[PDB]
């Protein structure tokens, strides 16, 4: 199964204010998260952002500090950047994620929408949007 | 020194390459050296038999090459590490081209077998990782160059081959060397 | 004046939209008033029964319109001239849109049904043919044109459902008016 | 069954000298002629043309000249264009196309490949390339 990609974007409306977003992935399935590119018109200004995956802590103190996990950099606006998810148990890939039945993860980004604070670590559209995904696989 | 032809490590978005057996090699993303996300295909279906897996990039222009080079970047994952353990489990794959002057290859025109196929060469992985590690074990990846023939079209096609194994294609890159040898 | 959004008269290759069941829809090449090639979906299953397909449109962006204008021009075969003549050939189909933010359409999140798609309006054919008759018969090709709520998001799509009919969509176009009057 | 798509090109080869090319389409196939947007790379230049389906006694005499179904105006060197072409019987769209079985269909060219050459009608790369198509649908 494909499930519907996360446009992460300000304008997602599903980063339900206060909570961010949930999803409960199965082991099996694709997931797409992708950063929107600025169109000639239409949109007002790229946002950029560096969206990371941590653990359950550093995600509700929107902190990315110490240690976390890349996922996109969304600073390119011409170009739609994403990343596959695979919620598979056993990567073939070296450098690749796994997922663990019936665990939590959050995908976080410290970002605040401008190039200059791309790479905030302290809160931002994570503390502010409440721009966060929280994925219950299994 | 050299010209590089596709990179697939620059797409940020879908490759649109085509992939024969639908439940075969499937586009996911992936990182690389420096933590950048890319787009990869892999394949694994070891717990399933008589496996026949075509993955075939876009178009390739030629752009005044005789020789092409290809670089494969991939990891292979050890049938031990993964939960089931059936038969067979391979870890090397077929690495063929097609010419033609115009796209038109469809989803079923260059047929998907060594036939219209030529063969370049059958990659073998001498490293396969047990545990994923982001970052580290460099020399768990795969680096494997080779070059085929004349080519004198106005471009061509690659495919690779999975016949039962369970690995991943992290970078390809087309190129040919401008200066002589 | 008006403000068109797409056109699909204008592609000269392939429009790119989805269609649920492969069976039904299906992309192919046609005329216009003045015999210039134009990309038309068709569907025409009068042989087969259960028939629900359904077309779907690329993402078209609002730019700003808030009561969008949908033209129609297709065409319907009598179906007492289909050699095979079943009994039914609906003469209708259905017009519906669907509004986003972003493109995110995959080919099975706009769940294919009327609830997630708001419908726009019931089109029915006034006239029918027997003989294909290109330049000719300019009559009978249907226009009509239908119009939806105010749109809010950032764009919409589009989608024609055919349940057991014979027609072609020859051309669609989307568009607004620029100022009230 | 999608047939494999015929670029109409002179560098397409699979014209061969004599009778040009026959295919035998299968009813309820598709087929797709095309024409090059423009290789950047060689001497590569857009080879204007504009394609009908004649009769016989016209790709033999390879010309154009009176009864004609347009099928290209390959003059947009900046993209594609091609015709998607569905061998049925009977056509649902009025202004379509219908093959019936057992009959061939033939397609040529009269253009040379450039402009003031576009519009010509007979010989052209017809003759000169044996740029023609000869489709024995059954």
């Amino acid at each position: 199964i494909v499930l519907e990609p996360i446009y992460w974007n300000s304008s997602n409306s599903k980063f339900l204010p206060g909570g961010g977003l949930v999803l409960y992935p199965q082991i099996g399935d694709k997931l797409d998260i992708i950063c929107p590119k600025v169109d000639s018109k239409t949109v007002g200004q790229y946002e950029y952002y560096k969206v990371y995956m941590v653990d359950k802590d550093q995600a509700d103190r929107c902190t990315i500090k110490k240690e976390n996990t890349p996922l996109l950099n969304c600073a390119r606006p011409d170009q739609d950047v994403k990343f596959t998810i695979k919620f598979q148990e056993f990567s073939p890939n070296l450098w690749g994620l796994e997922f663990q039945k019936n665990k939590d993860y959050y995908i976080i980004s410290t970002s605040n929408g401008s190039l200059e604070g791309l790479d905030n670590q302290e809160g931002g559209v994570c503390q502010t949007r409440a721009m966060k995904i929280l994925m219950k696989v299994g | 020194a050299e010209e590089t032809l596709m990179d697939s490590t620059t797409a940020t978005a879908e490759l649109g390459w085509m992939v024969h057996p639908p439940s075969g090699w499937e586009e996911v993303s992936g990182y690389d050296e420096n933590m950048n996300t890319i787009r990869t295909y892999q394949v694994c279906n070891v717990f399933e038999s008589s496996q026949n897996n075509w993955l075939r990039t876009k178009f390739i222009r030629r752009r005044g090459a005789h020789r092409i080079h290809v670089e494969m970047k991939f990891s292979v994952r050890d049938c031990s590490s993964i939960p089931s353990v059936p038969g067979s489990c391979k870890e090397t794959f077929n690495l063929y081209y097609y010419e033609a002057d115009f796209d038109l290859a469809t989803k079923t025109f260059p047929n998907w077998m060594e036939n219209p196929w030529v063969k370049v060469d059958t990659i073998a992985a001498d490293e396969s990782f047990s545990q994923v590690d982001l970052g580290g074990r460099v020399m768990k990846i795969n680096t494997e160059v080779r070059s085929f023939g004349p080519v004198s079209r106005n471009g061509f096609y690659l495919a690779f081959q999975d016949y039962g194994g369970c690995m991943s294609l992290i970078a390809v890159r087309v190129f040919y060397r401008k200066c002589p040898r």
